[PDB]
């Protein structure tokens, strides 16, 4: 909310300056987003009295005869221009914040306009430029430079958190500053009431919506412009003055976080009824908007005989009709406390955000209505010559707040401070709390305006903020952590190392949005996403990604369009969603490959990526291998699943050519696994010193047969002394049984203790040669010179 | 057919040496407790290795360390503040001399842990080495008590062997501490009491040597009103019990068939 | 002394809001622009693996992990929970719908605000050097009381950087925790302890530290961008 | 004696004192992942190798060595690596190997060194024939290491 320094200064007269105020408020829990100096008014602008307004024939303009010391004439097209009001006269020669081009004598439709009368926009005090500023006719001696009664002001843009609705009123802020030690000056609502019956009744048909509702009665009203001081105050707070009655209701609202509305009795009838709105009921709000009410909308209505009608949208905005104007003689002052949730829903439902709804949504002092009536009526009496009935119409009886247990000892313990008890108790009193008991545990009952004070903790914060958060010492805790907190960081550490190994191995980390385009489920050929967004940022990001690779292929694309990477080895770890949230690791390969740049040969594609992965796992110390299996999004020819420690955890392969086509991309290779990866314990294998046996031999097998079966077959049969086992050559061709191939196998045998005799090997190798045929394979590799 | 289960490009896969692994875990454990790791030089002067640590020459206590003495001019050994220092050169017989180097170069309070290679003239066998590793611990500051040393080791044990783990302290002698102590930890799996290292409250003479060297160097005293504890534990002994290694000679052996076995533990 | 644990990105209203004293139709629930989710078949597990129910959403902060952890463990402890969070907002130069936070939670007997201030102080020193300093100002959070926002002094930039919010764990949070515990068979574990919590934005900090102008790059994917951090590892 | 843990704000000049140690540790880890296998070799050297490996004579010597073979303090790191490559080729027959070792070397002043060793057929498809090996293979890896460390690299004659 906007906080005008000099207005606040009226409640806190000792304020040092706007700057010291910003500091004070910061420590109280209110941050200012901006400090602004606002009403620069040149010497040229003087106060003038409109002696008469003469319409210029044939035009829609008026010739105003002004008393500005000497009589002067000005031409104005403003519809509010009229005799009997005071105006802001910019004399010829004045430089105004807007036009940039001086004001001067000018001939308009036959008359010499000696300067011009100003609108709030032209004077620079408000955004409104639809009419002239309207002042009291006697506000000042004619010709008096306006600045003499309208000094520049400094306004702070204060952030007021939801927990401090009381801070939505300048007097609320003043209370906090008072707690700091500043003297507080509360306005004295001096009333000269009269004992007589109110010419109307009150009927609260909906007590849930309006838990407390009061009506004040003011008559003999003399509706006119607000005093200059009030207009300056209202303008600084961002509100436009209308007339004394309406302005008084806005000023008090801003003073004490209590929205209120003067209803012209002419339209009230026999009484006012706070009731739910009948569906279909119309109501033209004072903003000129013609609306239709919902049955959930709390309404302020009046009735005449068998007629009931809406006068205003309760706690949000009043109607256009009963709104106070110059011919209004008497009114019913509405000062109430509405149901936050109710106002909340209504306000949203009709797309309205007003100073009133805002405050009622955040909460209003449940017992502040009566004091608020006094203030407003008092002001009405002083500014509009109002006569006021001593009685109010009242419905609802809120119970005062309960006492909160408070222990100075706990406050200091919770904060780690050592404030003497006496200072704690005094702080609470400065804020208006009642404090009872002798201690150590007191009974503190808060003021009704502090909705945020319910627990002992809330009370300790009161002590902390007033003593000042900077007075809290710094310290570090020391303790042995409870047993079950042991090693709880293991999981997180595990994944982090995986990223670092990957990062070093060569993979470049990428971060892609968790969102996915529902369409891609089709494009990338995947099962539809299980979770969707009932409020996505856009249809492209309407679902939760089901895979990680799709996002990677996409970034590869957009990378190829902004820059032209000749290749790229990416990876990304992220949360995927499907039946259950799980962590995934995905990688992407693409480009010419690896080798000598100036040369020609290259290591690329599938096997390059499979190599890297083999490395990764050799480095992680886990068993790796990729068996054949097709995946909709892969290539039936270059596709297989991944096995870590003999357990399926994802896939590996070349993207589907077709898929690459719709997205216009070269061949892309990739994989995706599920984390966390398996853990293999260390069964340290002491290496034997004795030399090992060296033997070779190839294997003949059909073009189909997977390198897998062979390796496993050969291995399992090799015996309990097979050390190494690697593939060094593939032929498949002439002169081999057409449709077959040969696998070059390097073998090694070793023994823990004793050495191995040619007999054990030549014999154990046989146990593999014949089991290699029992399956349907031979040993092309025989007799090597 | 495009055999997908075929060996891929033989990219190399690296690994870290078992001592590096053990040292890392030990450093991680103490970092979580507020300790920072700093290293010292392997070639030290008698002053830092012995004299500054209350171990005078011809001292029956100096025999607890079988020293490797060095020879040769041209070598310039720098002190805590880069200044060249003098004295009979040697291979540090423990990391303890770093306690002194650090204290003269910094101010309390602090927590350090200094890992490092050390040397002792001994016959290398199955459970003995001339070249091994230690990890020092040093915490100094006002009100630092032995209750804190016991607390430190207790956390070390818990982190190392689980909740069913426990530590035991017994008096023992060290010229640089008083009270002095040896500590053992309970290893649940092995159901045995493992002796890990020694420790104690920094000896009054160590602080004096530190501040004396300081003034002799222009710095003001910084250790007259503080106390502290120090500890030192052998790395190999621990690495062995933890990775199930039978022979301590392997560490420096170089057998790939051996080192490669720790690619898993990173 | 802090240990890092992560939480799930898809949470239930209970952990994200209700357990953290942020009720519905609460003017305070507007401090987080939530992404609500839909769809059956999804099984969200609680702190003890148990399946849980409630309107699903994308966590609007990491705070719900404070609750998950506390019901699954016992004080005293120190945790820090990093993680991706989501908020319905317009993505510009210094705003994102998808960013990262780092929570902090320390609970145990006698844990005071003096310790929270001590924590942040060490954070600042470690982050910006000895000429660094922190400032605390009251601010509102339904899950803490006293509540606070903290800023750090960045010497090079000579500016006060606002890093995050914090406070002493709110009395109702502990109650929600122990209530969920009993409802689950575990005994109460938070009646005689206090604690502090904090949460700070990662991007804002990463930006000021690596001199990055646009927060949108993080998720952008430009290699020409990512590649620039191979140095810082 | 009770158990307890100390609590205190460390004196200012203790700030970041662990930087150096951390720096080297990451280098080992990057190397370890990149593909290099870490090795630990004795700080001792055979005075004879100063001649063999053609190096300036060791500056520091042992007035009480374990044996004449370990009578001096190593001046370089690579010599020890070549030696382990040898004895590795005799106990087992590695068809190749990419090693590395970080250690303290002595000469005029004690300094930390990083040494690596490459050997064997090379990298590529085992069943195939082409290979990426020798000098440029090792130079490639190093280029990677530095690209990863974010430092300018190049080798002049
Ligand atoms: C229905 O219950 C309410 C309504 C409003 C309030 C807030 C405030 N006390 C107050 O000044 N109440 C009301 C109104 O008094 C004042 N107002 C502002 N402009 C006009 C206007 N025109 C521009 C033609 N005509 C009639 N009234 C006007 O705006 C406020 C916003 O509605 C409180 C309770
Ligand atoms: N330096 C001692 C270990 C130790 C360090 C610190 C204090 C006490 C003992 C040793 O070699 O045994
Ligand atoms: N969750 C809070 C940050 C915070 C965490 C913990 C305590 C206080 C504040 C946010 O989104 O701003």
């Amino acid at each position: 909310m906007r906080v005008p320094f000099s207005w606040l200064k009226a409640y806190v007269p000792e304020l040092e300056s706007p700057e010291v105020l910003e500091e004070r408020l910061a420590g109280l829990g209110f941050e200012t987003d901006r400090i602004e100096r606002v009403f620069p008014i040149p010497r040229g602008v003087v106060f003038a009295r409109v002696l008469e307004a003469h319409p210029i024939p044939g035009t829609r303009l008026k010739r105003l005869v002004l008393d500005a010391g000497r009589t002067v004439e000005v031409v104005s097209g403003a519809e509010n221009a009229r005799k009997g009001i005071g105006v802001a006269l910019a004399l010829p020669g004045t430089e105004l914040p807007g036009l940039g081009q001086k004001v001067g004598e000018r001939v308009i439709q036959g008359v010499r306009s000696f300067g011009m009368a100003l609108s709030p926009r032209e004077l620079g005090v408000g955004e409104y430029g639809g009419g002239l500023l309207e002042f009291p006719e006697d506000a000042l001696p004619p010709g008096t430079p306006l600045s003499e009664a309208w000094p520049e002001e400094v306004v702070l843009d204060l952030e007021v958190t939801p927990n401090r609705p009381d801070a939505l009123g300048l007097l609320g802020l003043a209370r906090d500053l008072h707690a700091l030690g500043y003297a507080l000056v509360e306005p004295e609502a001096a009333l000269k009431a009269e004992a007589l019956p109110l010419p109307f009744a009150l009927k609260v048909e909906d007590p849930e919506g309006a838990p407390h509702f009061t009506l004040g009665y003011a008559f003999g009203l003399r509706v006119a412009p607000s005093p200059l001081w009030m207009q300056r105050a209202l303008f600084a707070a961002g509100m436009r003055p209308i007339n004394n009655v309406v302005d008084v209701t806005n000023y008090v609202m801003l003073e004490r976080a209590q929205p209120m509305h003067a209803f012209d009795l002419r339209f009230v009838g026999e009484g006012i009824a706070v009731r739910r709105a009948r569906e279909g009921e119309r109501l033209k709000t004072l903003d000129g908007v013609e609306r239709t009410l919902h049955p959930e909308d709390l309404v302020i209505a009046g009735w005449r005989g068998e007629e009931s009608f809406p006068l205003g949208l309760a706690g949000v905005m009043g109607g256009a009709e009963s709104e106070v104007r110059e011919d209004t003689e008497a009114i019913a002052l509405e000062v109430a406390c509405f149901d936050p949730v109710s106002i909340r829903k209504t306000a949203r439902r009709h797309g309205l955000r007003t100073e009133a709804s805002h405050r009622f949504e955040r909460g209003v002092d449940p017992l502040g209505q009566v004091p608020a009536q006094r203030r407003a009526l008092s002001l009405l009496q002083a500014l509009a010559g109002a006569r006021v009935a001593e009685a109010l119409l009242e419905a609802g009886s809120p119970k005062p707040p309960e006492a909160i247990p408070f222990r100075p000892e706990y406050a200091n313990r919770l904060l780690g401070t050592s404030y003497p008890e006496a200072e704690q108790i005094a702080i609470l009193k400065r804020l208006g709390c009642r404090v009872e008991g002798e201690g150590p545990t007191y009974r503190v009952t808060p003021p009704s305006h502090r909705l945020d004070l319910r627990l002992e903790e809330d009370l300790v914060e009161e002590v902390a903020r007033i003593q000042g958060y900077e007075t809290i010492p710094l310290a570090l805790p020391a303790f042995f952590p409870a047993p079950d907190n042991r090693g709880v960081e293991a999981p997180y550490r595990k994944e982090q190392r995986l990223r670092e190994v990957l990062s070093g191995l060569g993979f470049q980390e990428v971060y892609t949005y968790s969102f996915m385009d529902p369409e891609d489920a089709r494009r990338f050929r995947l099962d539809p996403p299980r979770l969707l967004l009932l409020n996505p940022l856009a249809p492209e990001k309407a679902a939760l990604r089901t895979h990680l690779f799709p996002g990677l292929v996409r970034v590869l694309k957009e990378n190829l369009d902004l820059d032209r990477p000749e290749r790229a080895l990416l990876f990304e770890v992220g949360r995927v969603f499907r039946e259950r949230e799980e962590t995934h690791l995905a990688g992407l390969l693409f480009g010419e490959g690896v080798g000598l740049p100036w040369a020609k040969e290259r290591l690329s594609g599938y096997f390059l990526l499979k190599g890297y992965l083999e490395a990764l796992f050799a480095r992680l110390g886990l068993a790796f291998r990729v068996e054949a299996q097709a995946f909709p999004f892969l290539h039936p020819g270059v596709s297989g699943r991944v096995l870590v420690e003999g357990e399926e955890v994802g896939f590996l392969g070349a993207l589907h050519p077709e898929i690459a086509q719709e997205l216009e991309l070269p061949p892309v290779h990739l994989f995706e696994l599920r984390l966390p990866l398996p853990d293999k314990p260390l069964a340290f294998q002491d290496p034997s010193r004795h030399p090992a046996a060296f033997r070779d031999l190839a294997v003949v097998v059909p073009a189909p047969t997977p390198y897998g079966e062979v390796e496993a077959l050969v291995r399992e049969a090799a015996g309990p002394y097979l050390e190494s086992l690697a593939l060094f050559d593939l032929y498949q061709g002439p002169p081999l049984p057409e449709g077959h191939k040969s696998l070059a196998f390097h073998l090694r045998f070793r023994h823990p203790k004793r050495t191995l005799r040619d007999e054990e090997v030549e014999e154990a190798v046989s146990r593999v040669a014949e089991a290699l045929r029992a399956r349907g394979f031979g040993l092309r590799g025989l007799d090597t010179p | 057919r495009v055999d997908v289960s075929l060996p891929g490009a033989s990219l190399f896969s690296g690994g870290l040496h078992p001592i590096t692994l053990m040292e890392r875990e030990l450093v991680e454990i103490f970092r979580a407790l507020g300790y920072q790791a700093v290293e010292g030089p392997e070639v030290e002067s008698e002053f830092f290795n012995f004299d500054a640590l209350n171990i005078p020459e011809h001292h029956p206590a100096r025999d607890m360390w079988d020293t490797f003495w060095l020879t040769g001019e041209g070598f310039r050994l720098e002190g805590p503040l880069g200044e060249e220092v003098e004295g009979r050169l040697l291979l540090r017989t423990h990391t303890s001399p770093m306690q002194v180097r650090y204290m003269v170069a910094h101010t309390p309070p602090f927590r350090i842990v200094v890992p490092g290679r050390v040397f002792r003239f001994e016959q290398t066998d199955a459970t003995h080495e001339a070249v091994f590793h230690q990890l020092e611990g040093l915490v100094v500051g006002e009100g630092i008590a032995m209750a804190h040393l016991k607390g430190a080791i207790y956390e070390l044990a818990q982190a190392l062997f689980g909740p069913d783990s426990k530590v035991r302290f017994q008096p023992v002698y060290f010229p640089f501490v008083e009270p002095g102590a040896q500590f053992a930890v309970w290893w649940p799996e092995g159901g045995k009491w493992l002796e890990l290292g020694g420790a104690g409250m920094v000896h009054p003479k160590v602080f004096q040597a530190v501040d004396a060297y300081r003034e002799r160097l222009g710095l003001p005293p910084a250790y007259r009103g503080v106390t502290g504890f120090a500890f030192g534990l052998g790395v190999e002994r621990l690495a062995m019990l933890r990775y199930g290694i039978p022979d301590i000679r392997y560490f420096f052996g170089g057998r790939l068939k051996f080192l490669e076995q720790f690619k898993g533990v990173l």
